[PDB]
């Protein structure tokens, strides 16, 4: 079955080329929730049984 | 900070859109013939005021 | 006021505009001379994109200083005399009696 | 990163296509004018 595991904050972009410093901006678009579940694939060589 | 925030609210507002085609003012005129953005027009400075 | 210092402002207006947090990054020359005891970036013009002027006070913050000076010299030295017309100079000790 | 912005929501850095410069936007004047005129009767000089 699936393996889940949590998502680190890892997959975060800018969201434009615009320049900020010392802002908080919020930007409400498709991006990667945080602490989010994740299911986690295998891989294997030997398999048939 | 109460100031300082009422006057920023004022800034941002200048981008509010108020329901027309677009929030400024010459991309209106350059799109846009002058005599049918009037209406337009009319509207954002009214919601200005 | 301390009379050494260049600036006739009271040990307690220099406690207040440290007790706030302020950065290290560079020369603390004047670094904040009307705001409200906080250090920003450039004067007005700077956040001025939309000729949101701000008219500068009549009053500069030295004369509200030597205003409030003024006025506790004359409670220490005349008490409350120079409130009901001209002072009267007597000894602290006998005021508060 | 090509342009900026700032907490008014006006363009601040630019970038030159020609070369890889910054330069910074700021307005000059905006304008505004005082009269200072004392009383008519004495005089009617005023200040700008």
């Amino acid at each position: 079955p699936p393996a889940y595991t949590n998502s680190f904050t890892r997959g975060v972009y800018y969201p434009d080329k615009v320049f900020r410093s010392s802002v908080l901006h919020s930007t409400q678009d498709l991006f990667l929730p945080f602490f989010s579940n994740v299911t986690w694939f295998h891989a294997i060589h030997v398999s048939g049984t | 900070n109460q100031n300082a925030q009422a006057l920023n609210t004022l800034v941002k507002q200048l981008s509010s859109n108020f329901g027309a085609i677009s929030s400024v003012l010459n991309d209106i005129l350059s799109r846009l013939d002058p005599p049918e953005a009037e209406v337009q027009i009319d509207r954002l400075i009214t919601g200005r005021l | 006021p301390d009379p050494s210092k260049p600036s006739k402002r009271s040990f307690i207006e220099d406690l207040l505009f440290n007790k706030v947090t302020l950065a290290d990054a560079g020369f603390i020359m004047q670094y904040g001379d009307c705001l409200g005891d906080m250090a920003y970036r450039d004067l007005i013009c700077a956040q001025k994109f939309n000729g949101l002027t701000v008219l500068p006070p009549l009053l500069t913050d030295e004369m509200i200083a030597q205003y409030t000076s003024a006025l506790l010299a004359g409670t220490i030295t005349s008490g409350w005399t120079f409130g009901a017309g001209a002072a009267l100079q007597i000894p602290f000790a006998m005021q508060m009696a | 990163q090509q342009f900026g912005r700032d907490i008014a929501d006006t363009t601040d850095a630019v970038r030159d296509p020609q070369t890889l410069e910054i330069l910074d936007i700021t307005p000059c004047s905006f304008g505004g004018v005082s009269v200072i005129t004392p009383g008519t009767n004495t005089s009617n000089q005023v200040a700008v």
